C-alpha cells in the first residue's frame, strides 16, 4: 500500500474536517 | 419474453388510454381565464 | 491401524493435539 | 404540532470546539497514518 | 444550541421523523448490502473453489449469501464447482439488484415520512399530544418477529419451501446447501449440529409469537411502567441496544469457536482447529488406514485430497494475520498452486524425524527436526559454530509424496533447511505471488475481521448502552440538580 | 415442413419468418438407411443446419467438458447450396467431396461470463470416409478475417502499417506477434455425419452432424478454441 | 511519497497549535 | 439418561437457589 | 434451431401482433380506462 | 388541531390509542420472577454445553457432531 | 498517471467544494 | 479503479441536479 493509503488519509483528513467548518462558520456568521 | 410484450404492450395502451380520455374530459375549461 | 502408532507421529509436529489430550491419564 | 415542525434546533460548534477538533483529526491521522501506509 | 453530538436529539418526540430516519438508515444499510455483494463479484475470482476459495479471496458477505442458500451467479458459474444452467432470479447479482432497489424505495419512504410527519396516529385522542403506545408497539414487533423467525425455521432451512442451509462433512471437504431435519434431542443444542437452528428457530418463533399476543393482549403495571419508564424512549433504546451487543458478543464468539452457522469452508478455519491438530489428525488417520492394507507411503498421498492439506496450513489460520495487514489472505502469501507432497524427513541412520509445527502465537519459529520419541534430533541452529544438531551433521534428508513432488528425495543442506521452513509452517503449498504482488506476511480471515469488529462494536455498544441507560434513569437531572 | 411445399410458398409468407433458415425434412420413406440404391450420385440442395452452439473451456478445477453458450448474432447459422459426388457400394462403404457453396458462416456466440468467441463455421472441401451410418474425416478451416483486415490502428497481414505508428517507441518490443507478423495458418477440424430418413423415390437423405473445429485465433494472438456443432443436415441426390 | 505525507500532516499540526494558541476567542469576562 | 455433569449442574442449581434463600433471610433477619 | 426465435418482425403483422392475448389485453386496458370515465361523468 | 388524516392512519388508530393505559399494583412481576428465572436457567444450560463444562449422552461439541 | 489522476481530482472537488461551502454557511447562518 | 470514479463522479452530479431543482432557495414575492 502506497497510495490507496494516500486517498484514505486525504479523505480522513479532509471530510470531518470540512463538516467542522460547516459547524464553525455557522455559528461565527451568527453574531 | 411474451410475458414481457404483454406487460410492455398493458402499460403502453394504459399510458396512452390516460392521455386521450385526459384530453377528452373537456380540457377547454381548464384554462384561468375567461373564454 | 492402531491409534498408539499416529499418537507417536502427531506428538512431535504437534503437543496440543486433542487425542494427545484426551484419555492420556495412561500415558 | 402545527405545519412547521416545532423541534427546530440549532446547532451550534465554536471556536474553541473547532480547535479540539481539527486537533483530534490531524492527530489521529499522525498517528494511523504509518500503520495505513504500511 | 443542540452541540454537534446532539444533533439527532431533534427528532426524540417525532416519530414520523424518527420512522423517517430509521428508513434513511435501514436504506444505507441495504445500499451498502447491495453494492458490497456487486463490488466482491466483481473482483471475485472463482477460479478454484478448491485451493483458492472466498475465504481465501477476503470475501465478507458472500460466504452470508452462500451459507443461505444463494449458490449461483449470473456469471454463469457456481462456487461449487459446477455450471449454472439457469441461475434463476436469486443470484448473487440477483440478490445485490434486489437490495438496491430495496434501498431506492427506503430512500423514497424516508423522505415520505420526512415530510409528512404530522400524522394524528402519532398524537394520542385521550389529550391530543403526541406520545407511543410503547408496550404494545412491542407487542406487534415481537409477534411479527415471532412469526418470521418461526417461518423462516419451518419453510426456508427444512426445505419445504426454501433451499435449506450449508451442510457438510466434519472436516469441511464437500459442502453444499441441503435441506436440514430439526434435531429435537439434546444434540439439537449440540452448536455444530445443523438440525439445532430449525429447531431453534421453530420453537423461538412459536414462543415469539405466544409473547407478542401476550404483549397485545396485556396492560404493564403502574411500578414496572414507573420503574423502566416505559413511557420513553430512551429506555427502549437502552434495553435494545443491551440486547444489540448481547447478540453481537454471543455471534463473535459463535464465528470465533466454529459452529454449524459458521462453516469452514466459507470463513475460513478456526484457530482451534490448528491448535488442536484436527486436520493433521485427519490426514495421518486416512494415511494409517490404507497404509494398513497396502499402497505404501510412496504412494496412496494422492488419497489425501488437496483441500484438506490446504486446511492443514496455517497460513489459513485466522489468527495468524495482523491489525493493518489490509485485503486477502492471496495478496498476503500469494495464490496456492498446487500441493507440494508431504514431507518426510530422515536422518543417516534412518528415523524418521519430524518439524515442530509453529504455534498461533509465534511468527518466528525456530526449526527443530523432532523424532517420534520426541528427542530434538535437528535443527537450523541459529549458533552454527559449536553447534550441535545441523543439518549436514545429522544427515537429513527430505522426501516428498502425493504432491507435485512425488518419490523427489533432497539431501543438500541449502534445499533441506528450506524444506523444513516451508514444512513448519504445516502442509507444505506453491504459491503464485507474481499476479497479485504479495508482500509475505499473512492476513486474516474474514472469520477474523468478523469477530473483531463486532468485539470492538459489542465494547462500544455496551458503553452507549450505560450511556443511554444513565439518561434513562437520570432524565430529570440532566441539565443539572435541584439545589433544594 | 418438407422440400415439396418449400418451394411452393413464395417470398412474402416467408420473409422475416425464419423459414429461410430451416432445412427441409423428410416425412416419407424409412429410417433403415439401406434402402438407398448404391452406386456413384451427384447430390445437390445439400443444405446444413446446426442446433447447438457449445465452446471447449477448461475447467479450473482440472475438469474439461463443452458448455453451452449464447448465440450472439441473430438466425445466420445454416449453410445452403453444396455440390459434390457421392459413390454407394453394396457393403456401405461411402465417401464424401465437397466442392463449393455457402461454405463459411461467420457467427460470435456469447459464452457465460462476458466472453465472445467468434469462429468461421464452416464443412468446406470435407472428405467423409465411412458407411451410410456413420462416417468422418477432415475438411479444411479458415481463419476468419481476410488478408487486408484492420485492426484499431490499421496493421494486418496484407493492408496496414505493420506497426502502431501512435506510439514513436512502441515499434520494436515483445509485440512481434500483435504488429510485425499476423498469423494467418488455416487450421483443421473434425466432422462426424449420420445418415437417417432415406427418401429412395427422390433421393432424400437427412440426419445429425456433429461438427467440431478450432475457432478464430484473432491474427497472431491468444490461442483459438475448439467448437462443438450439432445439427440437422439435409440432401438432394440428382 | 510517504515523507511529504508525514511531513505535510506534521506541519499542519502545528499550523493549528499556532492558530489555537494565538487567534483563540478571547475570554469574555462579562 | 442423568449423566453425573447434569446431576452435578442440577445441584449446582439447587445450591444456588438455597444460598440466594439465604442471603434473602439474613436480609430480612436485619 | 440452436435457440427459440419469434419470428414476430415483417409480414406487415396487424398492430405488430402475432398473438391474441396481446389485443385482448390492449383491448381491456382501454375499455377500462374508458369505463372509469364514463362513469366519472356528469362533473366539472 | 388534527394531523394529516389518512385511511391508513384511521386503520391503525386503535392500535396506538391507550398510551399509558396500565395494570394497578405490580401486575405479572411474579410471572417475571419465573419466566426471567427459567431464561437464566436455559441459558447456563447453553452455556454449559458449549463450554463443554456439562456432558451429555448424545451431544459431542465438536466438528464431528457433522458425522 | 493512474492514481496521480486520482489525487488530481480529488483535490480538485475538495478544495472549492469546501471553500464554497465555508463561504455558503456564512451567508446563511445571518438568516 | 476509473469506471467506479466516473460512476461516482456522476451520480454526484445528478444528484445535485436533484438537490438544485427540489431543494432550491424559495424566491419570495414580496
Ligand atoms: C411465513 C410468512 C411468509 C410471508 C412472505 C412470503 C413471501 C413468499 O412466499 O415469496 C418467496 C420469495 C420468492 O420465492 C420464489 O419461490 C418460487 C417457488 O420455488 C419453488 O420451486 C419448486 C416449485 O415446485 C419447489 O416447490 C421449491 O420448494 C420452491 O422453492 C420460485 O421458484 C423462486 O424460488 C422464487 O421466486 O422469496 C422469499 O423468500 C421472500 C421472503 C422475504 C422475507
Ligand atoms: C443503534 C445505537 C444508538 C442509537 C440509536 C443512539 C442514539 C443517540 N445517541 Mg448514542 N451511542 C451509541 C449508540 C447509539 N446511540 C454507542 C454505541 C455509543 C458509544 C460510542 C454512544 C455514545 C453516545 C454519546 C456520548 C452520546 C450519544 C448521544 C445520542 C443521541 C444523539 C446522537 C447525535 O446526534 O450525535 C451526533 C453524531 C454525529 C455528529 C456523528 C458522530 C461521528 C462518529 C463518531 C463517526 C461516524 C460513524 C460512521 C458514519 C458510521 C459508523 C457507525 C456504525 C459502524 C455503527 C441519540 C438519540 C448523545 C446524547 O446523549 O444525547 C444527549 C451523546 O452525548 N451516544
Ligand atoms: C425481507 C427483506 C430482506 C431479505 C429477503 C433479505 C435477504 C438477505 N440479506 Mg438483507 N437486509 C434487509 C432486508 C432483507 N434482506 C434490510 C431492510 C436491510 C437493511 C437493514 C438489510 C441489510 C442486509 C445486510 C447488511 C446484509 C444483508 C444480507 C442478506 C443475505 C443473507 C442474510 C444473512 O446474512 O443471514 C443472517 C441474518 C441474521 C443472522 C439476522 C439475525 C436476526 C437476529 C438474530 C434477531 C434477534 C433479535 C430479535 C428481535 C429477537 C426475537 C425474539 C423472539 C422471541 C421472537 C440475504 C439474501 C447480507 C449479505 O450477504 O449481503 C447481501 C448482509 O451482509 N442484508
Ligand atoms: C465490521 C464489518 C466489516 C468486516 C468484518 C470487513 C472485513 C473485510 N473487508 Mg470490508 N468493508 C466494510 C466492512 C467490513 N469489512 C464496509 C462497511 C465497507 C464500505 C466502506 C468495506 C469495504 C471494503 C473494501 C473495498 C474491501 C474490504 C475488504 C475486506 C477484507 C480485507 C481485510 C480488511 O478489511 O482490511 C483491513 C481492515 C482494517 C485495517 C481495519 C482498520 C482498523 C480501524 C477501523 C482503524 C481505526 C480508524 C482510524 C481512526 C482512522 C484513521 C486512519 C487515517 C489516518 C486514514 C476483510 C475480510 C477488502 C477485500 O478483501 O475485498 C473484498 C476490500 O478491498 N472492505
Ligand atoms: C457494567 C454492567 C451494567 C450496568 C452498570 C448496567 C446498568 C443498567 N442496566 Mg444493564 N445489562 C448489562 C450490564 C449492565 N447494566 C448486561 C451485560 C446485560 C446483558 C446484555 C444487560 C441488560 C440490560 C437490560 C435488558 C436492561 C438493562 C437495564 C439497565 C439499567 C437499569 C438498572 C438495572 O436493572 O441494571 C441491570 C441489572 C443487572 C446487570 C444485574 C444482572 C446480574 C445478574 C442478576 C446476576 C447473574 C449471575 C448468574 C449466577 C449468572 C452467572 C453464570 C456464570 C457462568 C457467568 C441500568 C442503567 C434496563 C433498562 O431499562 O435500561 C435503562 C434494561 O432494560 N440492562
Ligand atoms: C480512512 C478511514 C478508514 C480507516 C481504515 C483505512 C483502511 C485502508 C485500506 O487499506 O483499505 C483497503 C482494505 C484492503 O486493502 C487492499 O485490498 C485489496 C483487495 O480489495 C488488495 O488485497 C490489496 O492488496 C489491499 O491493500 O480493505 C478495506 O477496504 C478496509 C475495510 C475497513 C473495514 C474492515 C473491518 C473493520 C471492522 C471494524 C471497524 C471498527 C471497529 C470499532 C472501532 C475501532
Ligand atoms: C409529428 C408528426 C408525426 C410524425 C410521425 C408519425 C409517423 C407515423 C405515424 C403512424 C405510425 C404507425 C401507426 C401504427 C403503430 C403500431 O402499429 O403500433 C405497434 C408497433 C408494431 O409493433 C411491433 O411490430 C414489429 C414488426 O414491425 C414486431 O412485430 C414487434 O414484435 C412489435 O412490437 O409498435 C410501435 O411502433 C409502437 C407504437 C405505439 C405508439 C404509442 C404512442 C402513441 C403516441 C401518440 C398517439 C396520439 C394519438
Ligand atoms: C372505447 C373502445 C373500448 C374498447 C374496444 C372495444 C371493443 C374491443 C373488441 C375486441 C376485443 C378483442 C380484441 C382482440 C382481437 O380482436 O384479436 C383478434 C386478432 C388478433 O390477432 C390474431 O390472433 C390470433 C390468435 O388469437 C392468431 O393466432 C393471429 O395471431 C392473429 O390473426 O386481431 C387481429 O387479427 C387484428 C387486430 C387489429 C385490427
Ligand atoms: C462517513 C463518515 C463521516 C465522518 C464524520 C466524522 C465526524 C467527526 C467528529 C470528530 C471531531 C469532532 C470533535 C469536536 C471537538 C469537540 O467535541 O469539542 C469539545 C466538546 C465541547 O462542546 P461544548 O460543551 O462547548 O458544546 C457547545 C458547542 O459550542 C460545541 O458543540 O466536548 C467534547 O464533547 C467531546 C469530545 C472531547 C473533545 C476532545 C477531543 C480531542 C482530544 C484529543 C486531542 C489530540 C491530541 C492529544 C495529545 C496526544
Ligand atoms: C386491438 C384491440 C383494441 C381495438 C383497437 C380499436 C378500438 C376501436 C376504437 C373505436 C372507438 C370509436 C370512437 C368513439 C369513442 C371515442 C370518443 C369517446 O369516448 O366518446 C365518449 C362518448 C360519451 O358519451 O361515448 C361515445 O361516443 C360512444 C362510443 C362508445 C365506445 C365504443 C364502445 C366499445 C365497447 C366497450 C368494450 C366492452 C369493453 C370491455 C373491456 C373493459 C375491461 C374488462
Ligand atoms: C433513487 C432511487 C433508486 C435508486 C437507489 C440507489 C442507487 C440507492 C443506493 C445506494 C448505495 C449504493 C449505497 C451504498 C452505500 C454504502 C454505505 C452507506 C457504506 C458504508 C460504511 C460505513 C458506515 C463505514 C464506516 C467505517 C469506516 C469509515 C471505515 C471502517 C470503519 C468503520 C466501520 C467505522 C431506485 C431507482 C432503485 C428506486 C427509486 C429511487
Amino acid at each position: 500500500v502506497n497510495i490507496l493509503g494516500l486517498t484514505a488519509t486525504a479523505l480522513f483528513i479532509i471530510i470531518p474536517t470540512s463538516f467542522l467548518l460547516i459547524l464553525y462558520v455557522k455559528t461565527a456568521a451568527s453574531e | 419474453m411474451l410475458t414481457l410484450k404483454i406487460f410492455v404492450y398493458t402499460v403502453v395502451t394504459f399510458f396512452v388510454g390516460l392521455f386521450i380520455f385526459g384530453f377528452l374530459s373537456n380540457d377547454p375549461s381548464r384554462n384561468p381565464g375567461k373564454g | 491401524q492402531r491409534v498408539r502408532t499416529v499418537l507417536d507421529m502427531d506428538d512431535p509436529a504437534k503437543e496440543e493435539t486433542v487425542k494427545e489430550l484426551r484419555k492420556d491419564i495412561n500415558n | 404540532m402545527a405545519r412547521p415542525n416545532p423541534n427546530k434546533q440549532v446547532v451550534e460548534l465554536n471556536r474553541s470546539s473547532l480547535y479540539w477538533g481539527l486537533l483530534l483529526i490531524f492527530v489521529l491521522a499522525v498517528l494511523f497514518s504509518s500503520y495505513i501506509f504500511n | 444550541g443542540l452541540p454537534w453530538y446532539r444533533v439527532h436529539t431533534v427528532v426524540i418526540n417525532d416519530p414520523g421523523r424518527l420512522i423517517s430516519v430509521h428508513l434513511m438508515h435501514t436504506a444505507l444499510v441495504a445500499g451498502w448490502a447491495g453494492a458490497m455483494t456487486l463490488f466482491e463479484i466483481a473482483v471475485f475470482d472463482p477460479s478454484d473453489p478448491v485451493l483458492n476459495p472466498m475465504w481465501r479471496q477476503g470475501m465478507f458477505v458472500l460466504p452470508f449469501l452462500t451459507r443461505l442458500g444463494v449458490t449461483q451467479s449470473w456469471g454463469g458459474w457456481t462456487i461449487s464447482g459446477e455450471t449454472s444452467s439457469n441461475p434463476g432470479i436469486w443470484s448473487y447479482e440477483g440478490a445485490a439488484a434486489s437490495h438496491i432497489v430495496l434501498s431506492g424505495l427506503l430512500f423514497l419512504a424516508s423522505v415520505w415520512h420526512w415530510v409528512y410527519w404530522d400524522l394524528e396516529l402519532f398524537r394520542d385522542p385521550r389529550t391530543g399530544k403526541t406520545a407511543l403506545d410503547l408496550p404494545k408497539i412491542f407487542g406487534i414487533h415481537l409477534f411479527l418477529a415471532g412469526l418470521l423467525c418461526f417461518g423462516f425455521g419451518a419453510f426456508h432451512v427444512t426445505g419445504v419451501f426454501g433451499p435449506g442451509i450449508w451442510v457438510s462433512d466434519p472436516y469441511g471437504l464437500t459442502g453444499s446447501v441441503q435441506p436440514v431435519a430439526p434435531s429435537w434431542g439434546a444434540e439439537g443444542f449440540d452448536p455444530y449440529n445443523p438440525g439445532g437452528v430449525p429447531a431453534h428457530h421453530i420453537a423461538a418463533g412459536i414462543l415469539g409469537v405466544l409473547a407478542g399476543l401476550f404483549h397485545l393482549c396485556v396492560r404493564p403495571s403502574i411500578r414496572l411502567y414507573f420503574g423502566l419508564s416505559m413511557g420513553s424512549i430512551e429506555s427502549v433504546l437502552s434495553s435494545s441496544i443491551a440486547a444489540v451487543f448481547w447478540a453481537a458478543f454471543v455471534v463473535a464468539g459463535t464465528m470465533w469457536y466454529g459452529s454449524a452457522a459458521t462453516p469452514i469452508e466459507l470463513f475460513g478455519p478456526t484457530r482451534y482447529q490448528w491448535d488442536q491438530g484436527f486436520f493433521q489428525q485427519e490426514i495421518q488417520k486416512r494415511v494409517a488406514q490404507s497404509t494398513s492394507e497396502g499402497l505404501s507411503v510412496s504412494e496412496a498421498w494422492a488419497k489425501i485430497p488437496e483441500k484438506l492439506a490446504f486446511y492443514d496450513y496455517i497460513g489459513n489460520n485466522p489468527a495468524k494475520g495482523g491489525l493493518f495487514r489490509t485485503g486477502a489472505m492471496n495478496s498476503g502469501d500469494g495464490i496456492a498452486v498446487g500441493w507440494l507432497g508431504h514431507a518426510s524427513f530422515k536422518d543417516q541412520e534412518g528415523r524418521e524425524l519430524f518439524v515442530r509445527r509453529m504455534p498461533t502465537f509465534f511468527e518466528t519459529f525456530p526449526v527443530v527436526l523432532i523424532d517420534k520419541d520426541g528427542v530434538v534430533r535437528a535443527d537450523v541452529p541459529f549458533r552454527k559454530a559449536e553447534s550441535k544438531y545441523s543439518i549436514e551433521q545429522v544427515g537429513v534428508s527430505v522426501t516428498f509424496y502425493g504432491g507435485e513432488l512425488n518419490g523427489l528425495t533432497f539431501t543438500d543442506p541449502s534445499t533441506v533447511k528450506k524444506y523444513a521452513r516451508k514444512a513448519q509452517l504445516g502442509e507444505i503449498f506453491e504459491f503464485d505471488r507474481s499476479t497479485l504482488q504479495s508482500d509475505g506476511v499473512f492476513r486474516s480471515s474474514p472469520r477474523g475481521w468478523f469477530t473483531f469488529g463486532h468485539l470492538s462494536f459489542a465494547l462500544l455498544f455496551f458503553f452507549g448502552h450505560i450511556w443511554h441507560g444513565s439518561r434513562t434513569i437520570f432524565r430529570d437531572v440532566f441539565a443539572g440538580i435541584d439545589e433544594d | 415442413l418438407t422440400y415439396d411445399e418449400l418451394q411452393g410458398l413464395t417470398y412474402l409468407q416467408v420473409k422475416g419468418t425464419g423459414i429461410a433458415n430451416t432445412c427441409p425434412v423428410v416425412e416419407q420413406g424409412t429410417s433403415n438407411v439401406r434402402e438407398l440404391k448404391p452406386g456413384d450420385y451427384k447430390l445437390e440442395k445439400f443444405c446444413m443446419e446446426p442446433t447447438s452452439f457449445t465452446v471447449k473451456e477448461v475447467v479450473d478445477k482440472g475438469r474439461e467438458e463443452f458448455v453451452k453458450t449464447k448465440l450472439l448474432t441473430r438466425l445466420t447459422i445454416s449453410q445452403f447450396g453444396m455440390n459434390g459426388s457421392m459413390k454407394i457400394n453394396n457393403d456401405g462403404s461411402v465417401e464424401f467431396r465437397e466442392d463449393e457453396g455457402l461454405d463459411y458462416a461467420a457467427t460470435t456466440v456469447k459464452l457465460p461470463g462476458g466472453e465472445y468467441v467468434p469462429f468461421l463455421f464452416t464443412i468446406k472441401e470435407f472428405d467423409g470416409k465411412g458407411t451410410l451410418d456413420s462416417f468422418s474425416g477432415d475438411f479444411l478451416v479458415p481463419s476468419y478475417r481476410g488478408s487486408t483486415f484492420l485492426d484499431p490502428k490499421g496493421r494486418g497481414g496484407a493492408t496496414g502499417y505493420d506497426n502502431a505508428i501512435a506510439l514513436p517507441a512502441k515499434a520494436d518490443a515483445d509485440e512481434i506477434q500483435r504488429l510485425n507478423n499476423k498469423s494467418y495458418t488455416p487450421g483443421k477440424g473434425s466432422a462426424v455425419f449420420s445418415v437417417a430418413k432415406v427418401d429412395t423415390e427422390t433421393g432424400e437423405i437427412a440426419g445429425v452432424f456433429e461438427s467440431i473445429q478450432p475457432s478464430d485465433t484473432e491474427m497472431g494472438a491468444h490461442p483459438a478454441k475448439d467448437i462443438k456443432i450439432t445439427g440437422l443436415w439435409y440432401g438432394q441426390l440428382t | 511519497m510517504e515523507a511529504l505525507v508525514y511531513t505535510f500532516l506534521l506541519i499542519g499540526t502545528l499550523g493549528i497549535i499556532f492558530f489555537s494558541i494565538f487567534f483563540r476567542e478571547p475570554p469574555r469576562i462579562a | 439418561s442423568v449423566t453425573p455433569s447434569l446431576k452435578n449442574f442440577l445441584l449446582s442449581l439447587v445450591a444456588g437457589a438455597v444460598v440466594l434463600a439465604a442471603i434473602a433471610g439474613a436480609v430480612t433477619a436485619v | 434451431l440452436v435457440d427459440d426465435r419469434m419470428n414476430g418482425d415483417g409480414t406487415g403483422l396487424p398492430f405488430g401482433v402475432n398473438d391474441g392475448i396481446l389485443g385482448w389485453v390492449i383491448a381491456g386496458t382501454l375499455g377500462t380506462i374508458w369505463a372509469i370515465y364514463f362513469v366519472s361523468q356528469k362533473d366539472l | 388541531e388534527p394531523g394529516i388524516v389518512t385511511p391508513l392512519g384511521t386503520l391503525l388508530r386503535p392500535l396506538n390509542s391507550e398510551a399509558g393505559k396500565v395494570l394497578p399494583g405490580w401486575g405479572t412481576t411474579v410471572l417475571m420472577a419465573v419466566a426471567i428465572l427459567l431464561f437464566a436457567v436455559f441459558l447456563l444450560i447453553i452455556l454449559e454445553i458449549y463450554n463443554s463444562s456439562l456432558i451429555l449422552d448424545g451431544v459431542t461439541n465438536s466438528w464431528e457432531s457433522l458425522a
